[PDB]
Order: structure tokens, then sequence, then C-alpha cells
């Protein structure tokens, strides 16, 4: 049903978390690491 | 493609959110980083805090208004003015209310944590500077602001709870990345990823409960402030009918679940924390406690949430229920009709949600895993996820009609 | 920087602009007669467009004020001059008395109108439409223009010339109806409003208050009419059978308990379980029950032998034949005697945001309150320019003296009017409604006191009274409907003591309004006196905030005399006033928000009607969509349940119901399977286009017109019809509050789904109709 | 030191922030309400918002070497 596409979306949304998460760790560590 | 770019807003809040959060966790002075149970969890009182005080004041804010209005409906002239008038006034009250409560949590968490926690860089020079007490109170109150300020803005683009879901996105994200999920098992914990497929099965189940146990009646009045109101006999042809009933709200299981965590928490860290193995209060008592989740969240919430008052406004503005056979009897008798449906459907809801926590519980018969991390976090992650779907649903589809195509 | 800093910042801004303009006025005094006329021609040629020529405003306004000096008078004040300026800006200058209003509006009206578009002037009531229309009129002929005001039945000339003319004066209620008048119109020659952007609102404090939408509903073809007549007769009498304990308060809704259920069985309908699929009967009982109770027939009065039940309600003053609802109008008729046939709908719109915000800006006059700015943000996006003219609030106003248990207070007020009468003070009162007003006069009569009553009894009376009320010792009583915004003037010497006197029957549903009735004493900048008499028993409190007042008083003290206002009496009531006002705000939002999504659906709908009226040969498009919709219907098939599937019996069957017409085309013809859309479309399209022209044989001239009546009536019909359904949807919103969130969510979903369903339907019916003859 | 007065500032920034939300309340708050239209522009108060985010990261640098 709609749900099937919802699941595909769920994976997609998750991709964002993985991707965004990477940014956080990256930038955040940047402040600590550099300075 | 699938994206059909249009929403100017979509990426905007998303990217913006990532920036604010990374700094938020790493934050100097706090950044205590963590819930799992006892060891994995953490906190002075028992609040898993990704960061010092912010999600906590959120829950606090929500709960403050929730229970207060619940047990005592009208302390002072504001049940609901007209819904809006009553609501805005209510929300303003909520803002200040949660704010102060956050402060209380501020000093307390500050004291216990700074003094004796697993590796903490925190230096101590007297109360170094303005005390980790006064100084942490600073980061705690001020901290409450940077998150709160962030949350509101988040509320503009993402959501009031978008911020929460992000928290889930991160935590939920942390483990699948395989940060540290390769360890204890009978030479396993790395095979049987069927578990991934099975969890997927869990996702499908979740969508089912929330369609709402749904159903409704008829009639429409409208009163403009003034002398009169109108009525209409019949006319118009169209599909679409009324739907009133509902399913449990967003994180109910978590609310009830936390209550369980309270006795269990005491048992894992008593003075000179005795991890009572004989009485393992991590898991063993769990069956009893879990049922406790059922009674408190399901039953009590449903009563107030169901808003006992409903038959009044309904029966009052001329209504005869519609659902599963033509409706009839008005008055209190109808509350009867509804009462049966609400508690009944709730039993159904209990079956699924409880099945969630239960699900790792059911599977873990043959080869158990010490790596529980998952489950609840999913219930929440999906929850906001579906919620965001709500934002797209309304936002989407512009005037389809004057498409280029005739 | 949001604060006084902005209001004050405003002060210098104008103070500067004013100085410059003021200089202009100075040199100009050399009696520029014909030269001024040249000025009218020069400026007229000058703008010719929305360019917002600011420079002109300085020289032009100067000509305006002076033009007035030549015309008659009323041109020496500031808040007005500045008024027009901020007005051009879209806010609200003024506060009343002197200031301007008459002249004020005229100033910006002149500059903007020059565009040649025609400008809108929002005025509360028709009597007023005439007011400003003539009062300012001389400068107009001077400036060589064509004024133009609209009125309930007519403006003496016609609608077309009226709007297209220069200045467009009128009442909003009308302006809305005119705008809407723009729907069924089979033709377009109908000048029925030339586009509507700009407007200044005279007594803006109201432009907001107009909560309930503006619907124009005429055509009611009641199939049921004969039944309703006999049936309603029985119905109303039935409720009469029942007693008082029906419980009807705080809202228009009503139902009854034990005696109620018992009554339901007591009269035809032995069936205890009435609800099952037989609410309709109950509907009749509730109808009368509500009618006989909810609105006293006396609100809904009938003019002398007019026998026409006319509703004066909602701050009006007698609106000829019409009704807010489908159930009520007929219900009360059942109560009175002559019963009507009609019950109809058509179109509705938000008077303000949907309408005004639909196009351009607004600048109101008078009310300075705090309550309006938020509103001025949410809907309009205007601000407030508070400015006192010469000698501010010269008048005195006394407190809300209170009295207990019953209207008996009004009795005391009566003696009060007398003492004033003896002192020779011209008085006036602003009562709540018709009934009370009458009783009020009756009291004066018992006492033997002269007076005039303009409680919408007769329109002509409103005229005589205007110059009449307040003529030294005079005594007048009128409804608030007459009670708001008027340039009244006292005769000579009248002001000798106190000046003017005003007594209110109570405190209205809103704070401003209460003030407004009061404000009715003070023009050109003179003194006066105001006082309010309220009763713990009156109305505002009787239903609203009664629960608390009781303890507050009972615990406080029962025994005493008539006058009191020591411990939070006036204080408490005031809180309730805002409270009640608050309810209005809340209901304001619901219809406002929903109607907003409606604004968009509606736009597509009649805008589409416009296109159809304008263009001739929709032919290829209409058929095409009719086919694409129909074919896709046969087409819907995909993996799934598959609505259709272009196969054999499956399509033949569903398609037959899809194409059920007396006409015949390949219906029987089976065995096929050349599905590329080219094939299916061509065959049906040919039968249409071909038969179309074959049909076309009737007449070039006549035939063209057919789509006119058909397209509009048919399309118009479906939407208005589905609009009634739209009413039911509002019920769905009633639901949203519990379960999910509350953003008008469920409504939005449904609004669209309903409407895509709506249009597809249109092509079906409108199409088949083109065939028959 | 810079930080000492800054700490006095940090509490201060907290207060302005707390107020901004209450005033901020007309649109709504916890949970949701209705998507008020007419929109929002960047509030004049937003300066406080900008100052806050800048402020915390500042603290991060300051808190440590």
């Amino acid at each position: 049903k709609a749900t099937i596409s919802v699941i595909i979306f769920s994976l997609a949304i998750g991709v964002y978390l993985w991707i965004l998460d990477l940014t956080f760790t990256k930038i955040i560590s940047f402040i600590l690491s550099l300075r | 493609l699938f994206e059909l770019k249009e929403l100017r807003q979509k990426f905007i809040f998303t990217l913006l959110m990532f920036v604010i959060y990374r700094l938020g966790s790493h934050i100097p002075i706090p950044g205590i980083n963590f819930a799992l149970y006892d060891i994995f969890s953490g906190g002075n009182l028992g609040r898993l805090t990704v960061f010092a005080l912010g999600v906590m004041p959120y829950i606090s804010a929500s709960i403050m208004m929730q229970l207060l209005t619940v047990a005592i409906p009208s302390l002072q002239r504001l049940a609901k003015e007209e819904g809006d008038y009553g609501r805005y006034k209510i929300n303003e009250y909520t803002k200040y209310l949660t704010l102060f409560v956050a402060t209380v949590q501020s000093l307390g968490i500050a004291f216990w944590i700074r003094g004796q926690v697993s590796p903490k860089g925190i230096p101590v020079v007297e109360n170094p500077g303005i005390s980790f007490i006064l100084i942490t109170v600073l980061t705690l109150v001020a901290g409450t602001m940077f998150l709160v300020w962030i949350a509101d803005r988040i509320t503009e683009k993402g959501i009031g709870n978008g911020a929460s879901l992000i928290i889930f996105a991160g935590i939920v994200a942390n483990f699948p990345n395989a940060v540290i999920q390769f360890y204890e098992k009978v030479k396993t914990g790395d095979i049987g990823p069927l578990t991934l497929l099975l969890i997927i099965a869990l996702i499908i189940a979740i969508i089912v409960g929330i369609v709402y146990v749904q159903e409704a009646e008829r009639r429409i009045p409208i009163q403009y402030p003034g002398r009169q109101v109108g009525r209409q006999l019949y006319a118009g042809r169209k599909t679409y009918l009324p739907i009133k009933i509902n399913p449990a709200g967003v994180i109910p299981i978590i609310f009830a679940q936390a209550l369980l965590l309270i006795p269990s928490t005491l048992l894992n860290f008593v003075q000179n924390p005795f991890i009572k193995v004989i009485a393992d209060m991590f898991q063993p008592g769990a069956i009893f406690y879990n049922f406790l989740y059922v009674t408190f969240i399901v039953f009590f919430t449903y009563f107030y949430t169901a808003v006992l008052i409903n038959p009044v406004e309904l029966a009052e503005n001329l209504h005869k229920a519609g659902a599963f056979i033509p409706g009839v009897r008005p008055g209190q008798d109808t509350v009867k009709y509804l009462e049966r449906i609400i508690n009944r459907l709730i039993f159904f809801g209990a079956l699924f949600l409880s099945v969630i926590a239960l699900i790792p519980i059911l599977i873990s018969v043959w080869f158990n895993i010490p790596f529980y991390f998952g489950g609840t976090t999913a219930l929440i992650v999906v929850g906001v996820a579906l919620d965001t779907f709500r934002q797209i649903e309304t936002y989407l589809i512009q005037k389809k009609y004057k498409s280029y195509v005739r | 920087n949001k604060m006084f800093d902005p209001t004050k910042r405003t002060l210098n801004r104008y103070e500067k602009i004013a100085n410059d303009i003021d200089a202009i006025r100075g040199d100009y005094e050399n009696l520029s007669d014909d030269a001024l006329k040249h000025k009218t021609i020069e400026f007229k040629e000058r703008l010719e467009k929305g360019a917002t020529t600011d420079d002109l405003l300085v020289e032009a306004f100067a000509v305006v004020r002076e033009a007035s000096r030549r015309v008659t008078g009323m041109f020496p004040f500031k808040v007005q001059l500045m008024g027009g300026v901020a007005l051009h800006d879209g806010n609200i200058a003024e506060m009343k008395t002197g200031e301007g209003k008459t002249l004020t509006s005229t100033l910006p009206v002149y500059l903007n109108a020059l565009t040649g578009k025609g400008v809108h002037v929002v005025t509360v009531n028709e009597y007023l439409a005439s007011r400003d229309a003539e009062q300012m009129g001389k400068i107009f002929e001077f400036l060589g223009l064509t004024v133009g005001l609209n009125l309930n039945s007519m403006s003496k000339d016609e609608k077309r010339e009226a709007y297209a003319a220069d200045i467009t004066y009128s009442t909003n209620n009308e302006l809305g109806f005119d705008y809407l008048r723009d729907n069924m119109v089979l033709y377009k020659e109908q000048m029925v409003q030339r586009p509507l952007h700009f407007a200044v609102i005279d007594e803006v404090d109201s432009i907001l208050i107009d909560e309930a939408r503006t619907p124009l509903i005429i055509s009611g073809q009641a199939a049921k009419s004969t039944k309703l007549y006999v049936q309603a007769n029985a119905f109303v009498r039935t409720l009469k059978a029942e007693k008082d304990y029906t419980y009807d308060i705080k809202t228009k809704a009503v139902q009854l308990t034990e005696e109620g259920m018992t009554k339901a069985e007591k009269a035809f309908g032995i069936d205890n379980l009435f609800d099952v699929k037989h609410v309709a009967l109950n509907h009749h009982i509730n109808q009368a029950l509500k009618a006989h109770v909810a609105m006293q027939k006396d609100v809904d009065y009938v003019v002398e032998d007019g026998q026409v039940v006319i509703v004066d309600s909602f701050t009006g003053r007698l609106m000829k034949g019409r009704r807010y609802s489908e159930g009520l109008h007929q219900a009360i008729e059942a109560k009175e005697g002559l019963e009507i046939q009609n019950e109809s709908m058509t179109l509705a719109t938000i008077t303000f945001q949907n309408y005004f915000r639909m196009y351009e800006k607004l600048a109101g006059m008078t009310g300075t309150a705090k309550t309006e700015e938020e509103e001025f943000r949410n809907i309009y996006n205007m601000q407030v320019v508070t400015i006192p003219t010469n000698r501010p609030v010269v008048r005195d106003d006394r407190p809300d003296l209170i009295y207990r248990t019953m209207e008996g207070k009004f009795k005391a007020v009566a003696e009060d009017v007398a003492q004033r009468y003896m002192t020779g003070q011209p008085v006036l009162v602003g009562t709540v409604a018709v009934e009370t007003s009458e009783l009020i006069s009756k009291l004066l009569k018992n006492k033997g006191i002269p007076h005039q009553v303009l409680n919408a009894k007769n329109h002509e009376r409103e005229a005589q009274i205007i110059e009449e009320a307040g003529q030294k010792g005079a005594v007048t009583i009128a409804t608030n409907m007459a009670g708001r915004g008027t340039d009244i003037k006292l005769g000579e010497g009248v002001k000798e003591l106190g000046g003017l006197a005003v007594v209110g029957t109570e405190r209205h549903e809103s704070r401003r309004i209460d003030n407004q009735l009061r404000g009715r004493s003070g023009r050109q900048g003179d003194p006066g006196i105001t006082q309010f008499y309220l009763s713990m028993e009156d109305e505002l409190m009787r239903r609203f905030g009664a629960e608390r007042t009781m303890a507050m008083l009972d615990r406080f003290g029962m025994d005493d005399s008539t006058p009191i206002q020591s411990k939070m009496v006036s204080r408490a009531v005031e809180s309730s006033q805002k409270r009640v006002e608050g309810n209005n705000f809340d209901s304001r939002k619901q219809l406002l928000q929903y109607d907003d999504v409606l604004r968009q659906q509606r736009e597509v709908i009649y805008k589409q009607r416009f296109e159809v009226i304008d263009s001739e040969n929709l032919r290829e498009i209409v058929e095409n969509m009719i086919k694409s919709s129909l074919e896709r219907a046969i087409a819907a098939y995909t993996p799934r349940e598959e609505l259709p599937e272009e196969w054999k019996l499956d399509g033949l069957v569903d398609l037959i119901n899809t194409t059920y017409l007396d006409e015949g085309a390949l219906e029987k013809s089976d065995i096929f399977g050349k599905e590329p859309d080219e094939m299916l479309e061509l065959i049906m399209d040919r039968i249409i286009t071909k038969y179309n022209e074959k049909e076309e044989q009737f007449g070039k001239e006549q035939m063209r017109e057919f789509e006119k009546v058909i397209v509009l009536r048919a399309v118009d019909s479906k939407w208005m019809d589905h609009i009634d359904a739209m009413d039911q949807l509002r019920q769905g919103i009633h639901l949203r509050a519990y379960a999910q969130t509350n953003p008008l969510r469920e409504y939005q979903m449904e609004g669209f789904a309903m409407f895509e369903h709506m249009i597809e339907s249109i092509e079906d019916e409108v199409a088949k109709f083109v065939m028959k003859a | 030191l810079f930080v000492i007065i800054a700490v006095v500032l940090i509490i201060s920034t907290l207060l302005q922030k707390g107020r901004g939300d209450v005033g901020a309340a007309f649109g709504g708050g916890m949970g949701q309400s209705i998507f008020g239209v007419g929109g929002v522009e960047t509030i004049l108060t937003k300066a406080t918002y900008w100052l806050g985010a800048l402020f915390l990261v500042l603290a991060l640098l300051l808190s440590v070497i």
C-alpha cells in the first residue's frame, strides 16, 4: 500500500540521518580538534 | 525524478539542523556524552541526556501541562477559551512553566554528575570559577536556551518534534554504522543479519496502528459571535465522510516505559550499586514492570485523552454517531458507545506496541544478545518520521488542475 | 526596534511631510479658481497610474484641503491630513471628534482614484454609504469626478457605471455581494465590479468584526416546499407542547433530557430508539425548538403587515428577505404565519482577508486599540497611527455604575434621564436590541417624556433623527446599529451644561464597541458626558462568566442598596468582556483558516468560469479532457485491484456504466484489443467532434451560446452543490481537535480530494448535456 | 578576565532568550497549533538568536585552551 513506499522512504530518510550524522561528527570535531 | 523538487524549505531545515546539533553535543562544560538501561543510560536523576538540559525540559514542559491539566482541569480560568484563545494563552503558560522546571533539573544534574562520573575531563579548582555549580547552572540555563531557541526555530521549518526525531536519527544512526556492534554472542552477533530483515517486518507493523482506529458521525453548525447561527438541510454531491476515532499518541509507550525504568534504575544503581544478579533488576522483573507500562500509559491516558466530555459537545450540537452500523442513541448513552470503542481499540493498540519491546524479547529465546540497543528508538524514529510525512502530505500537490495538460 | 519608537518615529515622519505640504497650502491661498481647475486637469493627466506618485500627494492633498475650503468647510485639522497620508500607507489614523473622517477620507480618495481604476471605501451601513457620499461631494464636482455609491437594492443608476465611475462608496456587505454577483452571470458585459483592490475603512473597528462570511444565496428550488408548509406547521406546534427545560444557552445548539426524549415519543414517533436512520424527524423538532427559542421572533421581526420575516440581527438595521440558514428561516415562518418556500445557497467568502487581501490594501479610521493590531497583522498587514486632534478627549466619562438583580437598574437610569431632561440636557441611549429598546421608550412614556426612537423602526426616521437627535433638551433612544460613527452636531447653546449626554443599556460583546456607542458624543472637538448602567442580571454576564461572578459577589456581600462598584465590580466585568471577545477570536480562526484553503479552490473555479465565458471554441479541449478522463477511467488498470483494464468484459462492463447514455456508440461492439491510447481516443473523439458539428447544424449564432448556459450553469451548479458538502466537511474539522493534530489538516486533504472528484464530474455532465435538444 | 564578565553575560543572554519565546508565543509553541499565515520575517529579536549561537560556540573555545 502507501506503506510500501513509506518503507522505501524510511530507508531514504535514514540515509539522511547517516549522511547528516557524518557532518555533525565532522564539523563538531573540527572545533575541538583544531582549536 | 522521485524528489520532484519544489519544497524550498525541505533541504533548508535539514542542513540547518545538522549544523546546530553537532556543536550542541560536543559542547564544552557539559556534553556528558546513553540510555539503554542503567550502565549504558546515565544521568544524576535518571534522564538520558544526549546533552545537559533540553530534551528533558521538553518532556518536563509537556508533562507539566499534561498531568496538571489532567488531574486538575481548571485551576484558573483557562480550560480552553474557544480553542485558540484558550490555546495561545495555554502555550504561553507552557513556555515559562517548562523553562523554570528546566532550571531545577539544571542544578541537580550538575551537582551529581560533576562530582562522580565515569571518565570526565572536568577539572576542579575549588568550584573552579563560578562553580561547576554556578557555572554549570550557567551552561544548564543558558544551554536550555540554545536548545530551546533552536527547537523553536526548528519548529518553523522541521518541527517541534523534528528536533526530537533528529536525536533519534543520530542515535539510531550511530549503531547501524557499526560503531560498536560486533561483540558478544556465541561467536556471533555478526551473522544472522536476517535480524535486519526482521526488524523491517517491525516497520510494517508500526504503520498499521496509527491509521487510527478511526471513525465518525455527522452535522455541521457554525456560530459567528453574535445573535445568530445557521443550518442547512441538504445539497451537494461528493464522497468523503466524517472520521473521529483515534489511536494512541506519539511516544505513549515511552512515557509508560520510563516509569518502569524508575524502579529498575534504583535496582541497578543503589548505594554501592548492587547489580543484583539474583534479583536482576535489569531484565528479570521486566515482565511485571512492562505490564505496568500497559496500565499507566494506555488506560489512564485514554481516559483523559479520550476526553470524557466528548459526548457533550457532540450530543449537544445534535449528533448521532456513525460507525460500524448506523449509529443512534445520543446523550451519555453514546459515551457508552464510544467508551467501548476506545478502551477496546486500546487493547488492540497494546497488542502492537507492547509487541515492540516484546519483539526482541520473543526472538531472543534461542540466542540472546547483550546488545539490546534499538527497539524503542525505532518507535520514536518512525514516529517523527511519519509526522514529517504529515508535513509533506499537506504541503504537497499544488494546483494540479491547470496543468499544462488540458 | 518595535515599540513607541516606531509610533513616535512615525510622528516626525509625518511632522516632516506635513511641514512641506503645509507650505504648499500657504502660497496657494491666492484664490486659485480656474487655475485650480487646471490643476485638476493637470494632476489627472499626471498619474494615470499606480506609480504612486508621491510628489503629487503633497501638492494634490494641498489642493484637496483647500478645495474643501472652497467647497464648504471642514478642512483645518491634522490627524486627518496626516490621516490621508498614513491612509495612503494602509493603517489607521484618527480616534474621532473633529479629526477628519469626512475630509480625511476625501484626501487619499482623490489621489488614488486618479488612477482611473476606481477606489473602494468600506463603510459600515447603507445609510452611511449615503453619508460620506454626499457630505464630501462638493469637492468632487470641483475636482470634476464621478462619485459612485452602491446600496442594498440599487444605486439609482446601474452597477456598471457605478463602479467604473471614479469613487466607489458603499457598504462591505454589499461590496461582497456585488463581487459574488460576478458568478452565474451568463454574460460579461455586466460591469459587475471593475477589479477590486484598494479600500479605506470608515470605522475599521468593524471591518474586522465581520466574522461570519459573506454568502450570497438566492436560488432555492424546494421540491419539499409543499411538505414543509404542512409539516412545519405541525412541527413548531409540537415543540410548543414542551416546557422550559430544553436547556438552551451559551451556544445556538439545543437538545433536551428526559422530558425531551419523552416528548419525542410523546408525539408521532412511538419509536424509542429514534436515532437509527431516523434523525430526520428529530431534525424537524429541533428545528422549531431552536427557532421558537434561539432567535426571538422579535429579533426576526415582521414589518407592519409586511408579513416579511426580516432579520435585523448582526449589527444590521433591517435586511430585506434573506436568511443565514436552510432550517431556520422556514422554522420561524412556521411560528408566525406566512410561510416561505425558499432555502438556498450559492457562494461564500471571507469579507476581509479572502476579499481585501485577495487584492490590495486597507487603512481604517478611528479605533486606536491594542486588540486590533494583532489582527491588523494576521490578516491585513496594517498598523496604527494614533493621533489626537485639537484638545484630546475633551469629554468626560463616568464609570460603569452597577445594580443588581434585574434590569430594574434601567429603571433607575430612567429617572436619571429625567433629571437630565429637567437640566435641559440632550440625551441619547444605545440599547441592545429592538425589544428592550421599545420597552425603554415605553418607560419614558409612563413617565411622560418626549423622544424619538430610531431602533430601525423606519429608515426615514434615521434621517430625521440625524439632524434631530441632540437639539437642546432633546431626548433620543436608538440601537447601537444607529449608535456608531456619525458626524452629529448640537444646535445652539445646547452644550451650555455638560454638552451631550449618553447612557448605555449595557456593555456590548466587545470592548471597542462599548466604547463606540460612547464615542458617539464628540465631533469637531467638543465636550460631552457618558455613563453606563449595568446589571448583574443583564446579558453579557448573565450567560457569560456567570459562574464566577456569583461567588465573587455572594461571598463578597448580598445586602446593600442599588449603587455599587467598590470591590472589583467594574474590574471583574471588564475581564469578562475581553473574555467573551476572546471567544469570537477563536471562532474567528476556524472559519477564517478553512475558508483560506477555500479561497484557492474557489479561485480556480470561477476564474475558470471566466475563461469559459471569454473564449469561444473550447471544443477540442473539453472533449479531450472528457475522453482522457473517461478513457483513463477505462485505463486505470495497473497491477492492483485494477479499476478497469482494457480487456473485454471487464472494460465492457465498467466502461458501460462509465458510458451510460441513451445515445449509442459501439456499446455492443466487443472483441477488440488495440489499446494504444491513439486508437481508443480517436474513436470516441470522432463520435463527439463529428456529432458535435453535425449537431452544430442548428445554428452558428445560437449554438455558440449553448456552452454558455451549460458550462456555467452546469459547472456552477456542481460546485455550489458540492459546496453544501463543504459545509459537512466543516463538521470533519469539528472532529480534528481530537486524535491528530489541529492544523485544518483533515479539511485540507478532503478539500482537494473533493475537488478533483468535483471537476471530473463536471466534464461528464457538462458534456452529455451538450448533446440533448 | 574576559570570561568572568562573560559569565555574567552568559546568564544575561539566557534571560533575553527566555523572554523571546514567550513573546514568540503568538504563533505557538510546544506541540503545534496552526500554521499561521502572513508568515514571519526575521524577527528583530533574532539578533538575540544569532548572539546565542555565536555565544555558545564562543564558550566552547573559551572553556578550553
